[PDB]
């Protein structure tokens, strides 16, 4: 795992994208590179001890949909350091940074069944009061909850599932 | 002619980058124009990227990274035989007394 | 354009169009040489302690079966 190596590159890419008003394009560009990083043949090439320069050129070629500023520079700098396998994380970090500056939170909700869209809108407005961000709910239908909902807002979690209450009662006994 | 470049200098050891189709063997000699003098490197390792670790047969000061180095395709060779009797020689087989060149027929 | 399916087919096709080739199993390439140890890239079906045949009639013993490299003596 290489969160720690991806942090500098993500921060540099984002801090550059706001100097040139193209965060939205950079995100899709990094997502394209992160997908090319996963291929079975390309992952065999990245493991191979080619010279950083020719390995970078062998990586530029498979992605022409890329700015001069973005691909031909970021990919080369990451190749000189041998960091290209970090791209899937440089993406996620980038997204996160964006969500930070845009004052947004990707709250996740989990339930045994669909919510009434009044429950869910109340959840949105209430989390937006609990936090200080525009929330973006996404639901999951997990049956083991059976009733109630889990609201996860990053490291904070609120558990109202009947299974959670049952197992807590199990440990009050 | 010169085909490689210095990419590191750590004291006595030097790293040199070559095209991957021309990387020297593991005891060949290399030559660098250090300022105005000529410095000989002996390669000790082949690292992966057309790079090569060498030991400098001389003073390492003054070396920039990015200098061109020239690939002598033979190991260090010294004069030998009768010709080398009454004389003092360098590690590179060069004469170090103030007399003329060595008259060897074989190295 | 931006559809992930289209991108995944486009990348498989573009990588093949470049004419990269994977290593065969049972084969590899030397990538480092120093002090009697060599590092071989590929060679996925090497076994620990297996005799590896080098150019010439020389052999090496595969001792380190790491990921991304084999270390042999």
């Amino acid at each position: 795992e290489f969160i720690t190596v991806a942090r500098p590159y993500a921060k540099a890419a984002f801090d550059f994208a706001v100097e040139h008003q193209s965060v939205e394009r950079w995100q899709d560009m990094l997502a394209f590179a992160a997908e090319v990083t996963k291929n079975e043949q390309m992952a065999e090439l990245l493991s191979g001890a080619l010279a950083p320069e020719t390995l970078a050129e062998s990586f530029i070629a498979v992605a022409g949909e890329q700015l001069d500023e973005n691909g031909q520079n970021l990919i080369r700098v990451m190749a000189e350091n041998g960091r290209l396998n970090a791209l899937p994380d440089v993406l996620e970090q980038f997204i996160h940074l964006r969500a930070v500056s845009e004052a947004t939170a990707e709250v996740d909700v989990i339930s045994a069944a669909a919510l009434s869209e009044q429950q869910l809108a109340k959840i949105s407005a209430a989390m937006e009061k609990r936090l200080s961000r525009k929330v973006k709910l996404n639901a999951k239908i997990d049956k083991s909850v059976m009733a109630g909902v889990i609201i996860r807002a990053g490291d904070m979690v609120i558990d109202g599932s009947v299974r959670g209450r049952l197992e807590r009662l199990a440990d009050v006994l | 002619m010169a085909t490689g470049k210095i990419v590191q200098v750590i004291g006595a050891v030097v790293d040199v980058e070559f095209p991957q189709d021309a990387v020297p063997r593991v005891y060949d000699a290399l030559e660098v124009q250090n300022g105005n003098e000529r410095l000989v490197l002996e390669v000790q390792q082949q690292l992966g990227g057309g790079i090569v670790r060498t030991i400098a047969m001389g003073s390492s000061d003054g070396l920039r990274r990015g200098l061109d180095v020239k690939d002598l395709e033979h190991p260090i060779e010294v004069p030998v035989g009768k010709a080398t009797l009454g004389r003092i020689m360098n590690v590179l087989g060069e004469p170090v007394d103030m007399k003329g060149e060595i008259g060897e027929e074989e190295r | 354009q931006l559809n992930s399916t289209e991108i995944s087919e486009l990348i498989k096709q573009r990588i093949a169009q470049f004419n990269v080739v994977s290593e065969a199993h049972n084969e590899g390439t030397i990538v480092s040489v120093s002090d009697g140890v060599i590092r071989i890239h590929g060679l996925a079906d090497a076994m620990q302690g297996e005799m590896i045949s080098l150019p010439g009639n020389r052999y090496a013993i595969a001792l380190n079966l790491e990921r991304d490299s084999v270390g042999a003596v």
